[PDB]
């Protein structure tokens, strides 16, 4: 038969989900950043835990070991590129100091809200899912899209979108036709 | 002995 | 003094309470300091607002200068 | 009399002409095909005579003359027919100019001894404001906002203009009659620069919405939009091939676009006064790159707001050579007006010595295609001519022309005469204010007019 | 307007042909038929339509290419 | 000693003019001396940018006094014609302010300059 296609889970249930502090924290995160449900928070927590565990394991190693240098340099490069880690902040110890919030701001929905294309996180999500936002030349309809530093400042309304230059949507032209009639 | 030295271009048309 | 007059400008200084106080105020504020006695006076309102800024402009020349001159108030 | 025989006859006549003009014949034929090989082949900096240039200034009624574009017929070797649109226009030179007064004007510059002569003009106004308010409906015949730029099609059949009205209007050269209006279709898509691909109908448009738009004038349609610049693309240049180059203003990044390859090369200045001062043991940091002209298909030059003229090579990301404060330092502000203090010495301290001094901007910069000489412009009151080294690694100041007084919004060069003996005419648009906006303080003696300088070849 | 672009062109005398990747830019248009593209490629390459083949065309997400 | 003090160097001015341009696009920039006066009164400003070549200079020396009273960093740039160009307005600008917004997309860049400007003072 055909060779297997590997797969993996991108999230894990926290250790004891029902902590009142944890429930309030998820409430705050979801409200501030307009997350649909708790699975998004669990996913990003899983990713952050993986990253921070890797950073800890590398930190355990002595300074100047080949594996520590190579893996740490790669991890710092990726974190700096994605934008969670600032340029002046390039050390594994500071990787241990990251939080989920940083990745949350790096979401495309949050960037669209902050840039002023949308006045609210929910409005930003609605715009993303309706194909009105383009990163560079590419239309992106995934709110969980992770925006790089370079890609950050190319976010714009898509050329095909009515807000980005194209003809008015069906509602507008329907209303115009009925008014004409 | 030295190896052999290394050695069609894109073309464009617009219509309509 | 040269822009508006010795009597009128002095009232503005007293109305603000001090030449330092008057300089710190925004132009819109300076207009309503002298709006009770009609010191600075639709077309009429525009000149009053216009003069109010210049009055604010001239006051700054005076307050923060150790030896203010009248060259700027003249051209203003 | 088959068509091939016709080509023979023209070529046979063409070869006889070269023989009459004149080893020499073989070299000239190679020179005729030096253009396709994207390398400099016009080394005429030394034989220029700048001191003997006949300079003249012609006043124009329009306010703030924004740009100028010159059209020159060229004989096509492949078909041996002149680029002139019609027989009447055989060997006629035209120059098109735009201003902030919403007026397009064409002049005849054929007679180098004589001043430019107006032929026709078209003026826009509030009559052309679109009522719809929708971007796709901005298809009015005339302009209603400031026109910033103009470009002449190499075929001599159309002239295209653009500005803050976010429209691209293409006009008939003969009557300046609009034939097509192409909206940019973006809210902030204000056109800032146009460059025609040499000997082609392709047009490259730089818009304030951070994108470059490509058009086919023959089809009167848009082709592609280019993305990657991080700030407004103020300037655009183009040569025979499709490799156009741009500058990103505050981005301080110059980008070359390989349109066929859909790839782009990034170049950045990266100069720091601290290292510059140390290596020396006034140096101003680059703020923005405003002008660009491509000397060669593998080289280009850029001008910044710190008065820096930098030479670039496609191989190297960093500048290969730089000329700092090319046009000098701006006059120091007067002491009698810096402050209102009566005592003079108080006023002098406000000048803070020489710290407040700032350099001239390189408002205009043009290089003749595939040559070793280019011209720079500013409001210093003189045009400076620079010659590039034979190795294409450095350039020097060839000379200066002081006739121009005002902001040199754009520069153009035209040539006439025999191949060996060529007369060059330098046409530069002069305005009292910078093209993009009114930041610049009024310059004493500045006037709105077209500056003309005619330079000869002797040796 | 529609732009047709050929890249990664490899001459294959073993099969006596030209292999290449086709990029089609079609703003404001759904897509271009294989027939029309064969016409334009044939004209560009100065070869018979019958000698031109095209396949495996996928429209990129968001359209226009 | 000079009335315009501190005066930023070329490197600092470049970084400042970079931030102000970004703040202009994001609607976080108030332009004009009168605006800079108001924003200080409402306490919604991060720092005030000022032109040392302003004609005459004193006319914006009330902004430093309000700033030092309210503990707002302030700096002088050599050129007003340059400052206006960065702001995006078609006229020279002598004074400018950055509006307070912890939820702005350029918070890090603003604070980076807000650190250095403080060191300059
Ligand atoms: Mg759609």
């Amino acid at each position: 038969p055909r060779a297997p296609r590997t797969y993996s889970k991108t999230y894990s249930t926290p250790k004891r989900p029902y902590e009142s502090s944890r429930l309030d924290a998820e409430l705050k995160l979801a409200g501030e950043f307009g997350l649909k449900n708790k699975k998004e928070i669990y996913r990003i927590s899983f990713q952050l835990s993986k990253i921070r565990r890797a950073a800890r394991d590398l930190l355990t190693r002595d300074e100047k070991d080949p594996k520590r240098l190579f893996e740490g340099n790669a991890l710092i490069r990726r974190l700096v590129r994605v934008g969670v880690l600032s340029e002046d902040k390039k050390k594994l110890d500071y990787v241990l100091a990251l939080k989920v919030e940083d990745f949350l701001e790096r979401r495309l929905q949050t960037q669209v809200y902050k840039l002023g294309l949308a006045k609210s996180v929910h409005h930003a999500r609605v715009l993303i899912t309706q194909r009105h936002i383009a990163v560079g030349k590419q239309i992106v309809n995934i709110p969980s899209f992770m925006v790089r530093l370079d890609s950050e400042k190319h976010i714009d309304f898509a050329p095909t979108s009515p807000f980005g230059g194209a003809r008015p949507g069906r509602v507008a032209r329907r209303n115009a036709a009925r008014k004409a009639e | 002995p030295r190896a052999a030295k290394k050695r069609a271009k894109g073309k464009n048309l617009s219509f309509k | 003094s040269e822009l508006i007059g010795e009597v009128i400008g002095a009232r503005l200084i007293s109305h603000a309470g001090s030449l330092t106080n008057l300089s710190k105020q925004a132009a819109s504020t300076v207009q309503i300091l002298g709006a009770e006695k009609a010191l600075f006076r639709k077309n009429k309102g525009r000149i009053s607002r216009y003069l109010a800024n210049k009055c604010s402009m001239a006051s700054r020349i005076d307050n923060y200068s150790e030896e203010p001159s009248n060259v700027f108030g003249s051209v203003l | 009399e088959n068509p091939a025989d016709k080509r023979r006859r023209l070529a046979k006549q063409y070869l006889e002409n070269l023989k009459s003009e004149a080893d020499i014949i073989a070299s000239r034929l190679k020179e005729d095909v030096a253009e396709q090989q994207g390398r400099v082949f016009r080394y005429f900096g030394d034989k220029l005579l700048i001191s003997e240039a006949k300079q003249s200034f012609t006043r124009v009624g329009e306010n703030n003359l924004t740009c100028i574009s010159c059209f020159q017929p060229v004989l096509n070797k492949y078909t041996f027919e002149e680029s002139s649109n019609g027989d009447k226009n055989k060997g006629r030179l035209f120059a098109y100019t735009v201003s902030k007064d919403l007026q397009l004007t064409k002049y005849d510059i054929t007679d180098f001894s004589k001043r430019p002569k107006k032929l026709k003009y078209a003026k826009g106004g509030a009559k052309y404001i679109p009522t719809s308010k929708h971007e796709y409906e901005n298809t009015t015949e005339g302009h209603y906002d400031e026109i910033l730029t103009v470009a002449a099609s190499p075929d001599g059949k159309y002239v295209v203009t653009g500005g803050r009205d976010r429209k691209l209007i293409v006009w008939s050269t003969e009557s300046l009659s609009p034939v097509k209006v192409i909206p940019t279709k973006d809210r902030r898509g204000e056109v800032l620069s146009l460059a025609f691909r040499k000997n082609s109908d392709q047009l490259y448009a730089s818009c304030a919405d951070f994108k470059i738009r490509t058009y086919s004038i023959n089809q009167f349609s848009q082709l592609e939009i280019l993305y990657g610049h991080h700030d407004i693309v103020e300037d655009i240049s183009a040569l025979a091939m499709e490799r156009c180059v741009t500058v990103g203003a505050r981005d301080r990044t110059a980008m070359l676009w390989k349109i066929p390859d859909e790839t782009r090369l990034t170049f950045r200045g990266g100069d720091e006064p601290q290292k510059l001062l140390r290596r020396w043991m006034l140096f101003f940091c680059e703020g923005s790159i405003d002008v660009v002209s491509m000397v060669d298909d593998f080289h280009f030059i850029t001008g910044s707001d710190n008065g820096n003229i930098c030479l670039w090579s496609l191989a190297k990301k960093k500048p290969i050579f730089t000329e700092r404060i090319a046009h000098g330092i701006l006059p120091e502000p007067s002491f009698n007006d810096i402050s209102g203090e009566t005592d003079e010495e108080l006023r002098k301290r406000q000048l803070q010595g020489k710290k407040l001094l700032q350099p001239f901007w390189i408002t205009s910069l043009y290089a003749i295609p595939y040559s070793n000489v280019f011209i720079s412009g500013s409001w210093s009151g003189s045009l400076k001519v620079w010659k590039i080294s034979d190795n294409l690694r450095s350039f020097e100041l060839l000379g200066e022309l002081s006739g121009a007084k005002g902001v040199v919004t754009k520069i153009q060069v035209v040539e006439s005469g025999k191949h060996g003996k060529e007369k060059f005419r330098i046409l530069a648009s002069i305005a009292k204010e910078h093209r993009l906006g009114r930041w610049i303080a009024n310059v004493s003696g500045a006037r709105n007019g077209i500056y003309s300088a005619v330079i000869d070849q002797t040796g | 307007a529609v732009t047709i672009r050929t890249r990664k062109v490899i001459s294959n005398p073993l099969l006596a042909r030209k292999q290449f990747v086709v990029d089609v830019l079609h703003p404001n248009r759904a897509n271009v038929s294989k027939d029309e593209l064969r016409e334009k490629l044939a004209e560009v390459y100065k070869a018979e339509k019958d000698a031109v083949s095209v396949f495996g065309f996928r429209t990129q997400f968001g359209g226009g290419k | 000693n000079p009335k315009a003090f501190p005066l930023a160097d070329a490197a600092l001015t470049q970084q400042i003019l970079d931030v102000v341009q970004q703040a202009a696009n994001l609607r976080q920039l108030k332009k004009g001396a009168n605006e800079a006066t108001k924003t200080l009164n409402r306490g919604i400003s991060e720092f005030i940018i000022m032109a040392a070549d302003c004609e005459p200079i004193e006319i914006l020396l009330h902004l430093p006094l309000l700033c030092e009273d309210k503990n707002v960093p302030y700096v002088f740039v050599p050129s007003r014609v340059a400052l206006g160009r960065a702001c995006g307005v078609s006229r020279p600008v002598i004074a400018a302010s950055i509006t307070t917004n912890d939820a702005s997309a350029i918070k890090t860049q603003i604070y980076a300059v807000k650190d250095k400007i403080e060191t300059l003072l």
